[PDB]
């Protein structure tokens, strides 16, 4: 079992290998695509109700 | 009679308002403020704040 971690963002390679008394060595590499995104988080948090104009307003921050 | 009522807001900041009723033949209103514009018979203008 692997740990993706953000760092792996947006593609990793894995390469691994086996050597037989010490003299054959031989490997494969598999590449792979991690989910293009945020390596922490940020979204801003509202009300989405319709609000009036240069009222008074309120948006908290997240991340 | 006197006929109560409650507006209430739930949003944000606050908010202003207007309540009006519309009068009928058989009530008295105590106010003459039956004004009738373009079709509409109705109360005058509170403007209260909530």
């Amino acid at each position: 079992n692997l740990h993706i971690t953000p760092d792996l963002i947006p593609s990793f390679r894995f390469v691994a290998y086996y050597q037989v008394g010490n003299n054959e060595i031989v490997a494969d590499s598999v590449w792979v695509d991690v989910k293009d995104t945020c390596m922490g988080t940020l979204v801003v948090k509202g009300d989405n109700l319709i609000q009036m104009p240069g009222a008074a307003m309120k948006i908290k921050l997240e991340g | 009679i006197q006929l109560k009522g409650t507006v209430y807001n739930y949003r944000t900041s606050g908010m202003q308002f207007c309540v009006k009723m519309s009068a009928v033949e058989g009530i008295c209103t105590s106010e003459s403020p039956v004004i009738d514009h373009q079709g509409t018979k109705s109360s005058k203008c509170v403007r209260q704040k909530v």
